[PDB]
RNA sequence: CUGUCCCAACGUUGGGCCCGGUGAACUGUACAUUCCAGUGCGGAGUCUGGAGACACCCAGGGGGAAGCGAAGACCCUAUGGA
RNA sequence: UAGGGAAACGUGAUUCAACCUGGGGCCCAUGAAAAGACGAGCAUGAUGUCCGUACCGAGAACCGACACAGGUGUCCAUGGCGGCGAAAGCCAAGGCCUGUCGGGAGCAACCAACGUUAGGGAAUUCGGCAAGUUAGUCCCGUACCUUCGGAAGAAGGGAUGCC
RNA sequence: GUCGGGUGAGAACCCCGACGGCCUAAUGGAUAAGGGUUCCUCAGCACUGCUGAUCAGCUGAGGGUUAGCCGGUCCUAAGUC
RNA sequence: CGUGGAAGUCUGUUAGAGUUGGUGUCCUACAAUACCCUCUCGUGAUCUAUGUGUAGGGGUGAAAGGCCCAUCGAGUCCGGCA
RNA sequence: UAUGCCAGCUGGUGGAUUGCUCGGCUCAGGCGCUGAUGAAGGACGUGCCAAGCUGCGAUAAGCUGUGGGGAGC
């Protein structure tokens, strides 16, 4: 378990009206390559979710605090907003 | 629209003209229903 | 389990619209078992199954700028996008000044302070639009 | 001749008009009147008919809901027949 | 507006129905008239030598 | 008054490109890697002489197939029609 | 001492759709008919049969071969801010995420829609085609011509928020 | 649209919650015509659905439309027989 | 000066009717006449629903040989007919 | 040797071919009117389970009589 902070910068790349979807995809991503374990197994709480929604689809903060915990026998992590 | 007593016997029998042959049909003949009239894809008469 | 045929009876049972009713995520199971509109009426009486209040404009700000309109505020040149017989009706001006004036002289012979051939001199001038104001009306009658 | 009772339309809804407000359902010949539904009903069970609705089914029938009088018990003349 | 598609909009009449007579959908219920049969117009039955070839 | 132009640039949204799934049509005598000249019913990928040419695939804009689409409305003709 | 509401279970006001009732004006235009009702009381009792009644009413229930971006009548025209407004924009009530395939690449060329482009300013083109300029409201002011109505918002100038 | 969760052999699109949106003479409410059972329930996925489907206007089986006082019915209109 | 509120009157994407330009989009379409913007009329020779009448050398036509069910310098169907 | 060309082999796809005929086509002989005593035709019904066809008509794939027929239906 640890504190991370996501770089949402390369939700731009994305057109601008759905980039909150795409900063979804990028935390599943980035928590997936730094704990070590498949997309599939990374469980996001709605807080990121709502985080990430705030100021609509539009426009998202280009960084964000997440706690996220290791743990089971296949290997998953359960994350949260700070 | 408004429809007639007659109007609803032809209808309900049109209805009823579209069930499926009986499962004991095809076990007495050995081995569709060539009638067969869908609400949109069909049209019925009047 | 698919619960939007309970939807649409909660939404009958708590006579409100559809999109309103809030179902409680832990108790799918028991509304799912939900046959009649008995069962949702026992969901309601339970809690699980609730109506979600509706929302209604908040004219707070409308009423802070109503004040201050009313008072004679926020009418500035800048601030006026019809016309100006269209912002007040110059029929309806002259049927408020008409009728007050009149009422005046109405009461002012009542009151014994003009006789009948004095009026009818003051009214004949109303009627052909002399007065301006009941105000430009005491101000001929004084000399 | 037509006779004017076919048979008894039984069903969820004719059950619960049965229980709750003493009425039995009947499909009846689409000819017959209200008054005609009711002399029948009163001949064929020995019972006093006291209102009767029509409708014409989409079945080509006609179903009557025939309410009895409170002397008369609807579950009990529905259970001999 | 185009005589095509946009003119089947308002195609919404009712005119030829089942006949009393011959069963055909024919009856033209604002003319009181079967296409098919005659009935409306004749006590005889609508019938004409053209719906046949000549020789048959 | 201005990107209509000098004279074009950068950006935005949807496509376009890659992956899963769905899945047509136009068209097809045959053969067919062509190019430059020539010849021929005088407007040739196929004939003649040369030149060039290892096969397959992706994207492209459309030079050619006198490209595909319609038994030319133009013109004349028919002891044709209206 | 019906109903309904968890509860309270208001009172006054302004503007007032519906509805009621009048006054005026116009026509080389004169604005249905019939059944029926009224005229012509009250009690009590009886009778009141027959046919329609589901659902859709539309970017999926209708017509258009289609779950077609087309077409298709009526009533809701008084929900809030806004403003002249049944206008825009925003938002309730209500409805919806079915104008029904998705995932990926700062996501190239090229295309559709579009934003911004220095200096010049129609040199572009058959042609200012396309685009743009102007704009609401008040005040001042307003030419030629005219059938005296008009031209006219001519043109031109000023003003415009908040407290 | 997104994150969770539900059901399921199977879930991007079936259901629940949350968050985020869209529609304001309409994408809301009641209806005419026209349609004709398309309505409701249960069971399904071979067909239909611009992908998938556990969903459905699809398949199958059941069920559903109750009137003295809402329409028709009666009257007459252009006009028709 | 006021009152009055006339008008095949003006502005107006009110509803509604219409269809100037883009010769834009589409052009095996969403569509056998569509989409978007722009534009015109909008108390009248106005627009509109339903009912009703006029029928093929005949209707209807503020006249374009326009329209009479995707059909019109003579509708459609079948027959004459091979 | 990849992409691939020609012929074949096994297996598909397809439904030709050959064989078969409950249907047609044509000729010949016989026969020949029905209907207000409501025809012909059509509609809707009618079966334990019944959608189509055939039959039948609320007595509804049928009722009665006579003759035939025969152990089945
Ligand atoms: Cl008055
Ligand atoms: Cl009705
Ligand atoms: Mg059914
Ligand atoms: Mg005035
Ligand atoms: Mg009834
Ligand atoms: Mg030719
Ligand atoms: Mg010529
Ligand atoms: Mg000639
Ligand atoms: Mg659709
Ligand atoms: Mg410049
Ligand atoms: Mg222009
Ligand atoms: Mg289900
Ligand atoms: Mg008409
Ligand atoms: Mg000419
Ligand atoms: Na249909
Ligand atoms: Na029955
Ligand atoms: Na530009
Ligand atoms: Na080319
Ligand atoms: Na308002
Ligand atoms: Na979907
Ligand atoms: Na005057
Ligand atoms: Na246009
Ligand atoms: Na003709
Ligand atoms: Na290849
Ligand atoms: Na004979
Ligand atoms: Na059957
Ligand atoms: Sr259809
Ligand atoms: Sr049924
Ligand atoms: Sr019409
Ligand atoms: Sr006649
Ligand atoms: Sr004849
Ligand atoms: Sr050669
Ligand atoms: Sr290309
Ligand atoms: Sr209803
Ligand atoms: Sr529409
Ligand atoms: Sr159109
Ligand atoms: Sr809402
Ligand atoms: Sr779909
Ligand atoms: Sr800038
Ligand atoms: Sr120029
Ligand atoms: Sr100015
Ligand atoms: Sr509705
Ligand atoms: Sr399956
Ligand atoms: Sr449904
Ligand atoms: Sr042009
Ligand atoms: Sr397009
Ligand atoms: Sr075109
Ligand atoms: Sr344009
Ligand atoms: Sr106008
Ligand atoms: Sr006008
Ligand atoms: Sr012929």
């Amino acid at each position: 378990e640890r504190v991370v902070t996501i770089p949402l910068r390369d939700a731009r790349a994305e057109p601008n009206h759905k980039r909150a979807d795409k900063a979804m995809i990028l935390i599943r991503e980035h928590l997936a390559k730094h704990f070590s374990v498949d997309e599939d197994a990374v469980r996001l709480d709605p807080s990121i979710n709502e985080a990430a929604w705030a100021r609509g689809r539009a426009n998202t903060p280009s960084k964000i605090r997440v706690r996220a915990a290791r743990f089971e026998e296949e290997g998953e992590a359960i994350v949260e907003a700070e | 629209g408004k429809k007639s007593k007659a109007t609803k016997k032809r209808l309900a029998k049109l209805d009823n003209q579209n069930s499926r042959v009986p499962a004991w049909v095809m076990l007495k003949t050995d081995r569709r229903n060539h009638k067969r009239r869908h609400w949109r894809r069909n049209d019925t008469d009047e | 389990t698919d619960l939007s045929a309970q939807k649409r009876l909660a939404a009958d049972v708590l006579d409100v619209g559809k999109n309103r009713v809030w179902f409680n995520p832990e108790r799918q199971g028991d509304i799912a078992d939900a046959i009649t509109r008995e069962d949702v009426r026992e969901l309601v009486d339970e809690g699980a199954i609730q109506a979600k209040d509706k929302k209604g404009n908040s004219r707070g700000r409308a009423r802070e700028r109503q004040k201050k309109r009313a008072y004679g505020h926020q009418k500035g040149a800048g601030s006026r996008k019809g016309k100006a017989g269209a912002r007040q009706n110059s029929k309806e001006d002259w049927e408020s000044r008409i009728r007050a004036q009149r009422t005046k002289l109405r009461e002012l012979r009542d009151e014994g302070t003009l006789s009948s051939s004095q009026y009818r001199d003051l009214y004949d001038k109303a009627g052909g639009g002399e007065f301006d104001s009941v105000a430009d009306l005491e101000r001929y009658i004084d000399a | 001749s037509w006779d004017v009772i076919k048979h008894p339309h039984v069903t969820e809804k004719a059950m619960n008009d049965m229980d709750f407000q003493n009425k039995l359902q009947f499909a009846v010949d689409d000819r017959a009147s209200k008054g005609e539904v009711a002399d029948a009903v009163e001949e064929q069970y020995d019972v006093t008919v006291e209102q009767v609705n029509t409708q014409n089914t989409m079945d080509g029938e006609k179903k009557a809901v025939v309410r009895l009088s409170e002397d008369d018990d609807a579950q009990e003349v529905a259970s001999r027949i | 507006t185009g005589a095509g598609t946009p003119s089947q909009g308002k195609k919404n009449t009712t005119t030829h129905t089942k006949c009393r007579r011959c069963g055909e959908k024919s009856y033209h219920t604002k003319k009181k008239v079967c296409s098919s049969c005659g009935f409306g117009k004749s006590a005889k039955r609508r019938d004409y030598e053209w719906q046949s070839k000549a020789g048959e």
